[PDB]
C-alpha cells in the first residue's frame, strides 16, 4: 500500500553499502581486547601477552596512582563487591534511562 | 610514539610531510614462574617495594617486572604492613636479615 | 638501628 521510506530511497538511485566489519566481529575484537586487558595487563598491548594474576595486576594498578599494595591486599573483598556493585548500578541505568 | 615502550624518536624530513623512527623497546623471551602477593615470616607480611615474588620451584626471589634478574629476599627491598591472616595467597617463607650476620661476623 | 647495637 503505503511505500516504503527505505523503496523511495532505493526507487531513486540512492543505495546504502554494507560495511566491511560485521557485528560478530566487532564483537570478537571487543572479546580479544577484554581477554588480553583481564588474563594479561597492559603486557598485550606492548608486545607479547604475559600472564598474571588478577589481584597482582590490580596491585600494579594502585601503584601507579601514588597508593600502596596493602590497601589493595587488605580490602580485596570490599573493592571487589563496589566493583560489582557499580556494575549492577551501570546495568540498571542503562535498562531504565533511555537519554 | 612507537609501538612498545618508548625510548626516543628521530625526525627526518620528507616531500610534504615528516617520518619519524620510534625507538622503542619489546620484551623476548617469556618464562613461566610461581609468584606470591605477600610473604608471611615471623608473623608478619612483607610486601615488595619494587618488583615481585617468583620462585622457581624450590626457593623464592624478588625481582623486577620487566626484565627477569632474581635477588635474594633481604628487608632492604621489602616492607612491613600487617600481619599475615588477612591476604589471600599468601605463602610462608623466611626474609633474610642484612644485620645480624655481619653484626655477630664482627 | 641503634638500640640494637646497643644489645650488641
Ligand atoms: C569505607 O566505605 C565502605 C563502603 O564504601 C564501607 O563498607 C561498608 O561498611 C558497612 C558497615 O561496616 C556495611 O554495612 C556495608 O555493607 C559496607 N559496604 C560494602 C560495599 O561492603 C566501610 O565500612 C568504610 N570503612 C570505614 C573504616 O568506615
Ligand atoms: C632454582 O634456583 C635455585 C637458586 O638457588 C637453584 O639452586 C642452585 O642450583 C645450582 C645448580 O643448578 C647449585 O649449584 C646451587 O648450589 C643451588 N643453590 C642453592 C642455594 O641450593 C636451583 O637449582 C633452581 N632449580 C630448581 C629447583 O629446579
Ligand atoms: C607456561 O605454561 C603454560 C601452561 O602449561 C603453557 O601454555 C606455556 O607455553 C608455558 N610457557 C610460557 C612461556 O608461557
Ligand atoms: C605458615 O606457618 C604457620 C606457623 O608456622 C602456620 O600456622 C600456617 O598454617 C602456615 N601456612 C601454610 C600455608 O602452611
Amino acid at each position: 500500500a503505503a511505500r516504503d521510506l527505505i523503496c523511495a530511497q532505493k526507487f531513486n538511485g540512492l543505495t546504502v553499502l554494507p560495511p566491511l566489519l560485521t557485528d560478530e566481529m566487532i564483537a570478537q575484537y571487543t572479546s580479544a581486547l577484554l581477554a588480553g586487558t583481564i588474563t594479561s595487563g597492559w603486557t598485550f598491548g606492548a608486545g607479547a601477552a604475559l600472564q598474571i594474576p588478577f589481584a597482582m595486576q590490580m596491585a600494579y594498578r594502585f601503584n601507579g596512582i601514588g597508593v600502596t599494595q596493602n590497601v589493595l591486599y587488605e580490602n580485596q573483598k570490599l573493592i571487589a563487591n563496589q566493583f560489582n556493585s557499580a556494575i549492577g548500578k551501570i546495568q540498571d541505568s542503562l535498562s531504565s534511562t533511555a537519554s | 610514539c612507537g609501538k612498545g615502550y618508548h625510548l626516543m624518536s628521530f625526525p627526518q624530513s620528507a616531500p610534504h610531510g615528516v617520518v619519524f623512527l620510534h625507538v622503542t623497546y619489546v620484551p623476548a623471551q617469556e618464562k613461566n614462574f610461581t609468584t606470591a602477593p605477600a610473604i608471611c615470616h615471623d608473623g608478619k607480611a612483607h610486601f615488595p617495594r619494587e618488583g615481585v615474588f617468583v620462585s622457581n620451584g624450590t626457593h623464592w626471589f624478588v625481582t623486577q617486572r620487566n626484565f627477569y634478574e632474581p635477588q635474594i629476599i633481604t628487608t632492604d627491598n621489602t616492607f612491613v604492613s600487617g600481619n599475615c591472616d588477612v591476604v589471600i595467597g599468601i605463602v610462608n617463607n623466611t626474609v633474610y636479615d642484612p644485620l645480624q650476620p655481619e653484626l655477630d661476623s664482627f
